[PDB]
RNA sequence: CCUCCUAAAGAGUAACGGAGGAGUACGAAGGUGCGCUCAGAACGGUCGGAAAUCGUUCAUAGAGUAUAAAGGCAAAAGCG
RNA sequence: CUUACGACCAGGGCUACACACGUGCUACAAUGGUAGGUACAGAGGGCAGCUACACAGCGAUGUGAUGCGAAUCUCAAAAAGCCUAUCGUAGUCCGGAUUGGAGUCUGCAACUCGACUCCAUGAAGUAGGAAUCGCUAGUAAUCGCGGAUCAGAAUGCCGCGGUGAAU
């Protein structure tokens, strides 16, 4: 089955193909479930087109993996044009969220 | 950050200065040492000097600067 | 060929009256539609031409061509006459159709496409289009795919000027820049 | 349009279930079920999205 | 042995004079019939750039002619 | 050394990493992960205070309300474990680094620089080079629970008990 945009592998239950798509997750998954008559037990493949197009538009109240990736990269690019410390720690590559960073410095560079 | 019931933490003293600039709209910085002060919707427009720990650098609010502490916007340590 | 009914009706008439044109020949016509899908990889392992082969048969709905390199570059190590890419070419009524099944299908499926920019115009009326990723079209399966591979569009239209070009486009309904 | 050596190229029924449209185009693609249209019986496949409902 | 200059506007013309190649290759790279036109520059286009392939506008040859140079080459002698 | 090498105060710093380094923690998964149920302790702390119970909240926590200076009330629920459902060798329903967003608390203040809460993102890592270390019995390995400094700030340190080997 085919939702937001991307293809989800048909092989295992709908909340954990839920999961692969970017800006889903396993909790949104069983709460967009919830509402609906879909349960999480129940395959992709087993499941209704009809079923899947309900989940499609939960997804579309959602806020959508495109739009996420851009809101992120606006952010980043709003602390940099900016130019608070924040900004100056995303241009250069360093922790800008407080952690400590004496040896363990491996995780920001790449 | 801050519980949102106490509301901004915005010291006394620059408190008073920002009001007495904001009656007059002046462009003239408002040398500061607290850099731990909110900036607030109300002195979006001028400049303040904040203490960067050695100088006082300017600091002119904009308009996407409420939300920030003072001192974001003057960096402590000199790197190169 | 619904599109191909539907211009000659309806959409030539609004074109002329939209841009005021003296005489009904002037207005412009889509000439034909070229798609190319030049690889660097294909012809040393030889592999990839069979799958662009395919996939590229499969969307365009007609026999696509080898073009062979008629120039050798030491930093690209391509020597004389290699095939390198593959292209085909689409007119008239079968045109037409595969133009419906473009704008029907081909560009909504595309991920993360807000539109497309209003600068792609050369200033001669042409027009030049490049798609991220074949999967989007239909007729391919994702299934039974070896490898994700972009693909570039064009059309070729009679007005010399962009901005009858664009109107052209506008009255067949291409998607809002 | 040489013979014999063009792709299988066939009439096609496209559906938006969201939009509720029907689109006739001939295409190679080949579906294993179809919808009875009332000019003729062409096959059936689904699209999640449409142009026309595309923002 | 071949090409250019010396060589003095027909040919020819020397120096231990100034400069470069040859001692091959092809059953197609020959014949015929048909068809085609290059190098570059700019613009647009996924990877893809200075330059790969695709599309457009100029472009009598600024290309190509198996090979050194001279001449010649559009009925192309160039390319299928 | 004595209008300074003494005394006070605001700001910052001790928290900066191209890289080296010794201690540990969490992993790379099926002897498992996640969901439901269901048991079995120890010792320790509590007015510079721990809160039974009601309601608001997905949550950390909030407003009430009550017992207890505690063999009374309380942190407190023990976890590994046992029964079923599923994932089926996949960088995965492994892993939770990193970052964006929202927030609750302690504190006068959380920018440099607090620990937690939910949402999303989901990096390396698929067992490790020469070399190297601890351990002989309730010991190694494994499991969580306490206390001290503490206004808030543990994987550390100081203790505890469950499971429980081979040689």
């Amino acid at each position: 089955a085919r939702i937001a945009g991307v293809n989800i592998p048909d092989n295992k239950h709908a909340v954990i193909s839920l999961t692969y798509i970017f800006g889903v997750g396993r909790t949104t998954a069983q709460k967009i479930l919830e509402a609906v008559g879909i349960a999480p037990t129940t395959k992709v493949s087993q499941l209704d087109d009809i079923q899947l197009d309900a989940i499609r538009a939960q997804v579309a109240n959602y806020m959508t993996e495109g739009d996420l990736r851009r809101e992120v990269s606006m952010n980043i690019k709003r602390l940099v044009d900016l130019g608070c410390y924040r900004g100056i720690r995303h241009r250069r590559n360093l922790p800008v969220r407080g952690q400590n960073t004496k040896n363990n410095a491996r995780t920001r560079k790449g | 950050p801050r519980s949102l019931k106490k509301g901004p933490f915005i010291d006394a003293h620059l408190f008073a200065k920002v009001e007495n600039a904001l009656e007059t709209n002046s462009r003239k910085p408002i040398k500061t040492w607290s850099r731990r002060s909110m900036i607030l919707p109300q002195m979006v427009g001028l400049t303040l000097s904040v203490h960067n720990g050695r100088t006082h650098v300017p600091v002119i609010v904009s308009e996407q600067m409420v939300g920030h502490k003072l001192g974001e916007f003057a960096p402590t340590r000199t790197y190169r | 060929a619904r599109l191909k009914a539907l211009y000659n009706n309806e959409l030539k008439q609004k074109i002329k009256e939209e841009l005021g044109l003296d005489n009904v020949m002037q207005v412009p016509k889509i000439t034909k539609i070229t798609l190319n899908m030049g690889v660097g990889g294909a012809s040393q392992d030889k592999k990839l031409l069979e799958g662009a082969v395919a996939d590229m048969t499969a969307i365009a709905g007609q026999k696509p061509v080898v073009t062979k390199a008629r120039k050798s570059i030491a930093g690209f190590k391509i020597r004389e006459e290699w095939p390198i890419g593959c292209k085909v070419t689409l007119r008239g009524e079968q045109m037409y159709e595969f133009l419906d099944r473009l704008i029907a299908v081909a560009i909504p499926r595309v991920r993360d496409f807000r539109g497309f920019s209003p600068k792609a115009f050369d200033g001669r009326g042409n027009y030049s289009l490049g798609i991220k990723e074949q999967i989007v079209f239909p007729e391919v399966d994702f299934d039974k795919i070896d490898r994700i591979r972009g693909m570039d569009v064009t059309i070729t239209t009679s007005a010399a000027t962009d901005d009858e070009g664009r109107a052209l486009l506008k009255a067949f309904g291409f998607p809002f820049k | 349009m040489r013979k014999d050596i063009h792709p299988d190229y066939h009439d096609v029924l496209f559906h938006d279930t969201n939009a509720d449209v029907f689109f006739l185009t001939r295409s190679t693609v080949k579906t294993k079920t179809t919808r009875e249209y009332e000019g003729s019986e062409y096959p059936y496949y689904p699209l999640d999205i449409s142009s026309a409902s595309h923002p």
